[PDB]
RNA sequence: CCGAGGGUAGGGCCCGUGACUGGGGCGGUCGUAACAAGGUAGCUGUACCGGAAGGUGCGGCUGGA
RNA sequence: UUGGAGAGUUUGAUCCUGGCUCAGGGUGAACGCUGGCGGCGUGCCUAAGACAUGCAAGUCGUGCGGGCCGCGGGUCCGUGGUCAGCGGCGGACGGGUGAGUAACGCGUGGGUGACCUACCCGGAAGAGGGGGACAACCCGGGGAAACUCGGGCUAAUCCCCCAUGUGGACCCGCCCCUUGGGGUGUGUCCAAAGGGCUUUGCCCGCUUCCGGAUGGGCCCGCGUCCCAUCAGCUAGUUGGUGGGGUAAUGGCCCACCAAGGCGACGACGGGUAGCCGGUCUGAGAGGAUGGCCGGCCACAGGGGCACUGAGACACGGGCCCCACUCCUCGGGAGGCAGCAGUUAGGAAUCUUCCGCAAUGGGCGCAAGCCUGACGGAGCGACGCCGCUUGGAGGAAGAAGCCCUUCGGGGUGUAAACUCCUGAACCCGGGACGAAACCCCCGACGAGGGGACUGACGGUACCGGGGUAAUAGCGCCGGCCAACUCCGUGCCAGCAGCCGCGGUAAUACGGAGGGCGCGAGCGUUACCCGGAUUCACUGGGCGUAAAGGGCGUGUAGGCGGCCUGGGGCGUCCCAUGUGAAAGACCACGGCUCAACCGUGGGGGAGCGUGGGAUACGCUCAGGCUAGACGG
């Protein structure tokens, strides 16, 4: 299964703070304000010059580490993208954003994908009133992202649900608070997001 | 160690015999017509015909002749009888 | 339909029968450019009217002997004893091809 | 390794009984396996994997040389 | 003699027939002479059932006889009555 | 009559194997043919000779002077 | 216009040529180390070696006669079990395998005026009379078995004759039509079988003939591997006349006449191989492949053969030869390339399971019986798909270990620790797959209504409760993502190519660290790729590999300017074919996906008809710039 293991470390090799942690990440905490150079015994070394392959691998991991993810299913959706219609890259990000565990946390219901993860595995969120536990359940435009109701008075969702009174979820969401509910509107547009990744050297890797 | 099927073994070789039987008696009896009509004999001929000709179709009612194949040995036979007696006519009495 | 064929009669030697070599072109299914290919045909020729030189059509039809299947449909052309010589002189030039 | 007893015999002085179990604290042929062989233990596929007490003795006494011709 | 039947597709558990015609001595699941509708005896989807009544009356008039199931989903949907 | 095949006899192809032998590849002994005009320009087809490289005759080539 | 990346290694250095090698995708895989759950798939590639044992094809008492067991009562009749037997239909389907086969076997498009098709469905006619055989059972030999023999009685939808002739069949003739297609006239020739119940009629049956349907057989064009260090082949050979054979054309077979037939466009011969839909790879063109599934073929230990039949030269039918094996003196027995299983070979390949509940096949009127087809279950990371080993907080940062200029650095928020969730398990309920066949009203029809039936299965899923709960493997000189310390000292070893190891090795071994994947990770084998390195797309030959020593010429390929006919190539439109699964786009069912269902879009390619005429082709006239001549 997932990656599991050490976190902070994903963020301290690929340079840049990806928000794994949630809670934690905007803390002075985080280990990316204390050591932002690489994990292990030989980051204060300086660093030499990279290859183009290196280049594309590293903003490859990046994106794949961000949503927490296995090579084979990333992979997958990668080609899913290729073949589909017009920009690769930009439906790439949709098909990555337009899976489950991810919403869960792009609608702040969990503070991490992690988080979401354990959330949706555990059947404590169902779209559109039906249980649904597999965090690779494609939401496609329409779709009630509700919590289980069973599943409401429960301390976690609360906390998360409370710090989300009127924060703004991107364009292409819908949290109506209070009723636990919550909707996926649209795919996104490649503006629509940024992550600090370039949507391109990603395809040109898979290219090789 | 088992079967109806050696029923059907039983079975075949009793028809079998009838087959035999019935399929003899034409090539012998249409040889036997043919055979006068090289003399001719013109009444002799068509008579043993006619007897050759029914055996023939009787022949074909059940599984021992296909039609086709009764169709083939009286038009062979016949012309066969005709053909014959054309060297030395005199047709009487019938089967032409 | 029976397939009509067109060809010269190359050999007549037979008994009621005629040799028809009849060409097709095609192009090269990997190289593109047109190629010519051959075949002798047996033909049934029931009142021997055809003879060396005849460019006639066969037609497809059913079988009257081992190796005759087409009967000659109608005389077409006749004294072409170029496309004749043209066939010898192949055949002929084999008697340098061997060992 | 694993390996599928499938049938199971008692050998009686004249003929051979097949017998659908064998219970502890006795003794029988078992038809199926393929790798066992002597003094090798066996156990149930859900068990403790103990490995019986082996046997051990006596070291060969006489020796001979093989010539391959 | 040439039939009409449920010629089995889909998967373990998931059933989904297609009542066909094809020669009796063929495999159940092999080459037909014509598909005239499929059937979901599961009932998974508002279409388990949409017998060609045009065509199954075709064949019915012409010899083809048909399984004593085969009728059920042809009853079902009427290409008997009169 | 034909006929599985059995048998007699003589052939063709293939494969394996064989005292011994031929060179070929891979990992000390003799000389110094080639690379500098390489110490006789080199190479060449052929031919005869020579432990060996090679030498020599005749012709050719320059990719030599 | 949804499609195309390159690196390393020849030198001191360079450019070019050129080979080698690597990253990638794939598999019926196998091997190592490791391994938790589940779904769909999938699983003897080898010895088409040999097999123990069970099982895999039967059904009908509504075709007929019988031997035994009964049950209401007067050795009787009745009826239903029951074992055969005669008799029907099936057993030619379905299931297995790829040996043989380089072939009309297959693919694709056609031909049959050269043909067959049990059951099924339409339509027309008929079902009169008389006769007769064999098993069963009774009698008696032989055998230790297989099991057989001879004599004697017996029924029928079994067997034959006569009549009926709607009609069919054949000879001759004639009308049409063109290969044997349809009509007609005379002669001749041919049909049958009964059972059933509620009995002045319905139900299943049988006969001949016509048409349909589906299934076939045979024939033809075109496509289908390697060697020319296989170059010539051929006597049933190629053609003919006549005849046999068949459902039917044919040298299929036979007798005779003729002297032919085939071959560098590759005959003959040798090798290898079942083909296709498809699959994999690829930018494409192409290469490679044909296991699972669907279609055709071929085979049933090795051969040959025919019988019965609508259909077979018949996998679990028959005969005969051969090899092998088993049984206990005349002989008998066997054939898992059906399902499981065994044995052997092998790197390697499963349960002697469950059920006919579903779908489909056989038989019967029906109830029903039979089905190792099939529906499911078990085993296996073999493949793909889903899922878990946790989530939030948690130090300027414990211990141990690694490094160090000795100050510090790293593992590392990682751990401990707080808390929130709650895989497994525990209880409670619990399926969809199954509505027909049949019974009832109607009319045995249309419509209506009622009843029985679930292997998987107490499984999926639902509902309540509910414990922090497996991680491993490859790499870390360059290609190529990842670096230090010791050990070692051309040793031990690594290695795909360069090359690394000779005391300070980022290249061996261990450690800490790191990189990549994660129920997997690697390795070997192989296919396509990079390989534009067989070059059609898309290469080359002065010196790199590569111009024939030079002519002359055969076939072949190619071919100037003008006009015209044809329209073969070529282009265009129509139409048929291009099965299903697949692939592609859309939607939809299983919670998702894998898997699967429904619809859509079709193309090459070939048939058929219409059209175009520029280029190529052919034919017909003219030219003189090429070429030859004076
Ligand atoms: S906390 Fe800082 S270090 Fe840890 S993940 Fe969130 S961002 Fe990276
Ligand atoms: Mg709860
Ligand atoms: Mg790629
Ligand atoms: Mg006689
Ligand atoms: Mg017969
Ligand atoms: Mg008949
Ligand atoms: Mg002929
Ligand atoms: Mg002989
Ligand atoms: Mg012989
Ligand atoms: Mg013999
Ligand atoms: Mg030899
Ligand atoms: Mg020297
Ligand atoms: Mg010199
Ligand atoms: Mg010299
Ligand atoms: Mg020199
Ligand atoms: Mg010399
Ligand atoms: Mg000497
Ligand atoms: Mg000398
Ligand atoms: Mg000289
Ligand atoms: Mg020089
Ligand atoms: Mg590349
Ligand atoms: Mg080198
Ligand atoms: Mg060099
Ligand atoms: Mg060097
Ligand atoms: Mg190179
Ligand atoms: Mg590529
Ligand atoms: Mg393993
Ligand atoms: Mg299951
Ligand atoms: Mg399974
Ligand atoms: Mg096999
Ligand atoms: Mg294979
Ligand atoms: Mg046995
Ligand atoms: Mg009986
Ligand atoms: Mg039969
Ligand atoms: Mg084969
Ligand atoms: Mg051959
Ligand atoms: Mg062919
Ligand atoms: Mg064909
Ligand atoms: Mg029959
Ligand atoms: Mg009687
Ligand atoms: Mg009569
Ligand atoms: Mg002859
Ligand atoms: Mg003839
Ligand atoms: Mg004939
Ligand atoms: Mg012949
Ligand atoms: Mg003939
Ligand atoms: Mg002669
Ligand atoms: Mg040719
Ligand atoms: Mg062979
Ligand atoms: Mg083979
Ligand atoms: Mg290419
Ligand atoms: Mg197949
Ligand atoms: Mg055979
Ligand atoms: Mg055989
Ligand atoms: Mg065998
Ligand atoms: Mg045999
Ligand atoms: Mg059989
Ligand atoms: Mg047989
Ligand atoms: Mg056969
Ligand atoms: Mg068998
Ligand atoms: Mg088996
Ligand atoms: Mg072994
Ligand atoms: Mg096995
Ligand atoms: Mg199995
Ligand atoms: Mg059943
Ligand atoms: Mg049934
Ligand atoms: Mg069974
Ligand atoms: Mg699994
Ligand atoms: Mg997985
Ligand atoms: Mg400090
Ligand atoms: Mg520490
Ligand atoms: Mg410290
Ligand atoms: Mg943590
Ligand atoms: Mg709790
Ligand atoms: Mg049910
Ligand atoms: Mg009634
Ligand atoms: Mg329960
Ligand atoms: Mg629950
Ligand atoms: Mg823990
Ligand atoms: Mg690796
Ligand atoms: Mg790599
Ligand atoms: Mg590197
Ligand atoms: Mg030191
Ligand atoms: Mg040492
Ligand atoms: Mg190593
Ligand atoms: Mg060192
Ligand atoms: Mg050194
Ligand atoms: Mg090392
Ligand atoms: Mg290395
Ligand atoms: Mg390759
Ligand atoms: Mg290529
Ligand atoms: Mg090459
Ligand atoms: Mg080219
Ligand atoms: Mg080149
Ligand atoms: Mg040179
Ligand atoms: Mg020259
Ligand atoms: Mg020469
Ligand atoms: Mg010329
Ligand atoms: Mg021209
Ligand atoms: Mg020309
Ligand atoms: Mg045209
Ligand atoms: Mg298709
Ligand atoms: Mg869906
Ligand atoms: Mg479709
Ligand atoms: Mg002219």
């Amino acid at each position: 299964g997932r990656y599991i293991g050490p976190v902070c470390r994903l963020c301290r090799r690929e340079g840049v703070k990806l928000y794994l942690k949630g809670e934690r990440c905007y803390s002075p905490k985080c280990a990316m304000e204390r050591r932002p150079y690489p994990p292990g015994q030989h980051g204060q070394k300086r660093a030499r010059r990279p290859s183009d392959y290196a280049v594309r691998l590293r903003e490859k991991q990046k994106l794949r580490r961000i949503y927490g993810i296995s090579e084979r299913q990333f992979r997958n959706l990668f080609e899913e993208a290729s073949k589909k219609k017009g920009v690769t890259g930009s439906v790439f990000l949709g098909l990555l954003e337009s899976r489950l565990d991810n919403v869960v946390y792009r609608l702040g219901f969990a503070v991490s994908r992690r988080q979401a993860r354990q959330l949706v595995r555990h059947g404590h969120i169902t779209v559109n009133g039906r249980r649904v536990d597999l965090p690779s359940y494609r939401v496609r435009p329409g779709d009630e992202i509700a919590v289980a109701e069973k599943s409401r008075n429960l301390e976690l969702i609360r906390q998360n649900l409370e710090a989300m009174k009127g924060r703004k979820v991107g364009p292409w969401l819908s949290l109506d608070v209070e009723g636990m509910k919550g909707k996926f509107l649209r795919l996104p547009d490649r503006e629509d997001l940024a992550l600090p990744v370039n949507e391109q050297l990603v395809i040109e890797f898979y290219s090789r | 160690r088992n079967l109806s099927a050696l029923k059907r073994h039983r079975q075949s070789l009793k028809r079998r015999l009838r087959n035999k039987a019935k399929k003899s008696a034409i090539k012998t009896l249409s040889k036997k017509a043919i055979q006068l009509a090289q003399e001719g004999k013109a009444e002799e001929a068509l008579k043993i015909m006619r007897k050759a000709e029914s055996l023939i179709d009787k022949a074909a009612k059940g599984s021992t002749l296909h039609k086709n194949a009764a169709a083939r040995r009286k038009s062979r036979l016949m012309r066969k009888v005709r053909q014959l007696l054309e060297a030395a006519g005199a047709p009487l009495i019938g089967g032409g | 339909p029976k397939k009509v064929l067109t060809g010269v009669v190359v050999s007549d030697k037979m008994q009621k029968t005629v040799t028809v070599l009849v060409e097709r072109q095609f192009p090269h299914p990997l190289y593109g450019k047109v190629i010519k290919r051959s075949k002798k045909y047996l033909a049934h020729d029931p009142e021997e009217k055809y003879k060396l030189g005849d460019v006639v059509e066969i037609i497809e039809s059913r079988p009257i002997s081992k190796r005759k299947r087409f009967r000659v449909l109608r005389l077409v052309e006749s004294g072409r004893m170029d496309l004749v010589e043209k066939y010898l002189i192949r055949r002929q030039n084999y008697e340098s091809l061997s060992k | 390794r694993k390996e599928r007893v499938a049938r199971l015999l008692r050998m009686h002085a004249n003929h051979r009984e097949e017998v659908e179990e064998l219970k502890a604290g006795d003794l029988g042929a078992v038809v199926g396996l393929k790798e066992t062989i002597t003094g090798d233990t066996l156990v149930g596929e859900d068990a403790p994997r103990v490995i019986l007490e082996s046997i051990e003795v006596p070291e060969p006494v006489i020796d001979v040389a093989i010539e391959p011709k | 003699m040439v039939k009409i039947r449920l010629a089995r597709f889909g998967s373990k558990h998931n059933p989904h027939y297609r009542i066909v015609v094809t020669d009796a001595r063929r495999k159940r699941d092999g080459k037909y002479i014509e598909k005239i509708g499929y059937y979901d005896p599961r009932k998974t989807t508002p279409d388990w059932l949409k017998v060609d009544v045009e065509r199954a009356r075709y064949w019915l008039s012409v010899g083809a006889q048909p399984t004593d199931t085969a009728r059920r989903l042809l009853r079902q949907a009427g290409v008997f009555r009169q």
